[PDB]
RNA sequence: AUUGGGCGUAAAGCAAGCGCAGGCGGAUUGAAAAGUCUGGUGUUAAAGGCAGCUGCUUAACAGUUGUAUGCAUUGGAAAC
RNA sequence: GGCGAAGGCGAAAACUUAGGCCAUUACUGACGCUUAGGCUUGAAAGUGUGGGGAGCAAAUAGGAUUAGAUACCCUAGUAGUCCACACCGUAAACGAUAGAUACUAGCUGUCGGGGCGAUCCCCUCGGUAGUGAAGUUAACACAUUAAGUAUCUCGCCUGG
RNA sequence: GGUGCAUGGUUGUCGUCAGCUCGUGUCGUGAGAUGUUGGGUUAAGUCCCGCAACGAGCGCAACCCUUAUCGUUAGUUACA
RNA sequence: AAUUCUUCA
């Protein structure tokens, strides 16, 4: 099966005592070391419902949204998944009124095309100095809409790296009425996230397997062959 | 307040709206004065056709004007009587011993003059119209065209005494500090019960800088 | 949708020079049949308050059915600090209700209910007083799911 | 919302 | 303010404490019926309040029919 | 930080004396809650009687600045600030929150008890802390030491 | 002639001070805040960085004239 | 030290 409980050799794990009790329900009797481990069986089943839930959305030609934003790692790991597979992400910080809020950013995206699509006609016809100012402009468009140029509509569903970073994102995405799906951690409200995942946020390898899981499930459905895929196996990838 | 705009750019984008010369200064003043009766006289008695601006062109003992408008049909008449009419009156101004040549011409895309809006407000705000809706309307339609920006603003009683609340409204882009933008402006007077209004009409017909320097 | 306004305000922030004279408004939209929702927006110009209101309105509606033309139990409004007290009324009498409030009940859908304020007359909490007030009821089939019994007996 | 058609 | 309000900053917690009286008050069991539940009997003038009907050229009104409410007495059961 | 019902309590020791906390296989059997009237205390100033004046300093004097200064500044300067016997009963006598009781997320400190028993680590019971959801309040903000859900009783409030 | 406490136009002034706001969106039951916050360099809300704000308008910089360099056209009523 | 600024919106 995906994620099988062998695979989780390293995996459970959270800061001493930092959590509000409403996930008391969704973890281990407390553990007196600090770092309550979690039940294998529910992560398992709601890694498999978000499994199908994806599945779904891929098929009814749906686009989901990546957004990753730690320190160094995670947006490493966004940036990988996006250029390894197609997949609309976001690798700078999420900007206040990002969902909520369309047209301001339409407006953005569409003059980014436009002005790329340009300068892929520019060849010098312009002067040095102007062409080095509109570049300048265009990576300063690109760098906070990496990858939100292909997409001119609200994307249907979107995963979240950790809620209590992305707590504008998700709020804004609560607001409207598209489900989200994230790596809840134990310190949030079984209500932000419509599909709860449990798991560990800043152990780096953790994120690595869920991110790839998920990246994975949207890939399965595009006729494009992936790794975890009921494969028994597992991988070593360690941070540095 | 504030200065002009149309003046600041006169002799660097626009050229003068009347082209003549004399001699010394001893009758020049009178050159002003006598094509000035026929200046105002093509803006006061003909509020009906949305004359553009005149343009005089009088030499030597000769005079040739040209006239911009946008239905210069009620100032030629189905008939031809209006035409020797406006000769004559063109005829006591300028005298009895100079030819009275003179032409009228429909200008291209009429809707982006400010002489024409200024009229257009004047005739609404006098005839006790609500002034919301002139604007809106005047704004929208001068828009629809295609253009940058418009700065339309009127100022006097509007309805009523103690004025606190003229109307201001601007839109695109209207650069005044821009040593060139082919910005036009009207002044206009509506003459109502309630003292004069003065409306006040800033049109912008295009970017032109880095490109060209006269018309 | 019928999209009546009710009172309006007369507001000014002040700065340096005079005083930024910016009234707001607020308004309800409905459809008389079971959709209704209530907005309030600001702005320089009366259109564009208006417009504004209407838009924020009518973008966050919500639902609501109509129980044989009228409310079958209390509600009591209870938001800051805002009374208001809706007791059921028969087949058909007559609206009766203040103002704000007869305007609010009427774009819902409803025949006739009993109405009276209390506390404050203040129309935006006292609006906002019968939103919770009618909003936070349940239905006999909702009972009917959550108790063990097929119909209300 | 488990499903979606 | 019984249905129907409050005392942190808008009026209002006595400076605090000891406490008679008064009021409130854990669980089992029987009895009692003081309240509480309740069948019957008697009474609460008429008019008027209210609901139908008749007549004054019609409402006004007049008349007629019925109409609650409290209280005593008596017989029954004992959750509080 | 602690104790006391409150005011208050900090050099040492002697005597008497108040209440509380933890565990109770021990005992009676609801003797419990509140409190109109009543009774006891109650910072500080002050009065009467008998003492003391080191310092401080109301009142008062003079010297300064100011137009004015019967004030802020300075030098003098008395009652008083102490003790013993009596009285006054007032304060922002404040946590601006009456007392009693059970329930309602969490997290991190400090203190006394008991257990494990080197303090430093853990658990259990109570009070004093800070941060905080639901809930509530007009918001400010409260929030297991409630201003939450509630119950019992006293006193009080009704425009200036 | 009166009415600049009925005005249009015009002008002074803060001041060539650098600020003044808007569309959409978010938070607050509200006036409102958020942009305009903060860290840097400039004369400047000029720009950049991060930031519940995304963008936008006027204003300031810019593009005009003039002086300082030189080339090109021209030679008088200069030049000689 | 360090003060006052007549009614009417």
């Amino acid at each position: 099966s995906l994620a099988k409980l062998g695979e989780m050799r390293t995996h459970v794990g959270m800061v001493k005592r930092y959590w509000n009790p409403k996930m008391g329900f969704f973890i281990e009797p407390e553990r007196k070391h600090n770092n309550d481990h979690f039940v294998l069986e529910l992560q398992r089943q709601s890694l498999q419902t978000a499994y199908n839930y994806v599945k779904e959305v891929a098929q009814n030609n749906g686009q989901i949204l990546f957004v990753g934003t730690k320190n160094d790692y995670v947006k490493k790991l966004v940036n990988n998944i996006a250029k390894r597979v197609d997949v609309a992400f976001i690798t700078q910080r999420w900007l206040g009124g990002t969902l909520t809020n369309f047209k301001t950013l339409s407006i953005s995206i569409n003059k980014l095309n436009k002005l790329v699509e340009k300068q892929a006609e520019n060849a010098a016809d312009l002067t040095k100095k102007e062409n080095l100012m509109l570049s300048r402009e265009i990576e300063r468009l690109e760098k906070f809409f990496g990858g939100v140029k292909s997409l001119k509509r609200l994307p249907n569903l979107l995963i979240v790296d950790d809620p209590v970073y992305e707590k504008n994102a998700v709020a804004e995405a609560n607001i409207l009425r598209i489900p989200v799906v994230a790596l809840c951690n134990t310190n949030t409200n079984p209500e932000l996230v419509d599909f709860i995942i449990p798991a560990n946020n800043h152990q780096p390898q953790s994120t690595c397997l869920l991110m790839n899981l998920l990246a994975d499930a949207v890939a399965e459905a595009k006729a494009m062959p992936t790794m975890f895929a009921y494969k028994p196996d597992e991988e070593i990838q360690i941070e540095i | 307040q504030k200065v002009n705009s149309n003046g600041l750019r006169f002799g660097i984008n626009k050229n003068w709206i009347s082209r003549w010369t004399a001699n010394s200064h001893a009758q020049t003043a009178k050159w002003l004065i006598e094509d000035e009766k026929i200046r105002n006289l093509f803006f006061v008695n003909y509020r009906n056709a949305q004359v553009s601006n005149v343009e005089i062109e009088r030499t030597q003992a000769t005079v040739d004007v040209f006239v911009y408008a946008a239905q210069p049909a009620f100032l030629i008449g189905s008939e031809n009587k209006n035409i020797q009419k406006i000769t004559k009156q063109i005829k006591q101004i300028i005298g009895r011993t100079t030819n009275l040549d003179l032409t009228i011409n429909e200008i291209g895309s009429p809707m982006l003059s400010a002489r024409i809006i200024a009229r257009d407000l004047a005739n609404a705000i006098e005839a006790r119209v609500p002034l919301r809706t002139a604007m809106r309307q005047s704004l929208i339609k001068v828009l629809k065209a295609g253009a940058n920006g418009i700065k339309v603003l009127v100022s006097g009683r509007l309805n009523g005494a103690e004025i606190a609340r003229d109307k201001m409204y601007i839109e695109g882009n209207m650069p005044l500090s821009t040593l060139r933008a082919d910005i036009d402006y009207a002044l206009e007077k509506a003459q109502t019960t309630y003292g004069v209004i003065g409306v006040k009409v800033w049109i912008n017909r295009g970017m032109i800088y880095t490109k060209g320097l006269n018309r | 949708f019928e999209e009546r306004i009710v009172k309006l305000k007369r507001i000014s922030k002040t700065t340096k020079g005079g005083r930024n004279m910016r009234f707001s408004v607020l308004v309800v939209v409905g459809n008389r049949k079971g959709k209704i929702g209530y907005g309030i927006a600001k702005a320089l110009e009366v259109p564009n308050a208006i417009k504004k209101a209407i838009k924020a309105a009518h973008n966050s509606l919500h639902t609501i059915e109509i129980h044989k033309g009228s409310i079958y139990h209390e509600v009591i409004g209870r938001s800051g600090a805002s009374r208001v007290l809706l007791k059921p009324a028969p087949q058909g009498t007559g609206i009766i209700a203040g103002g704000a409030i007869r305007a609010i009940i009427e774009l819902a859908g409803y025949s006739d209910i009993y109405t009276k304020n209390l506390g404050r007359n203040t129309p935006i909490n006292m609006i906002h007083a019968t939103m919770d007030g009618i909003l936070k009821q349940l239905s006999p089939r909702r009972v009917a799911i959550l108790r063990n019994k097929n119909l209300n007996e | 919302m488990g499903n979606f058609d």
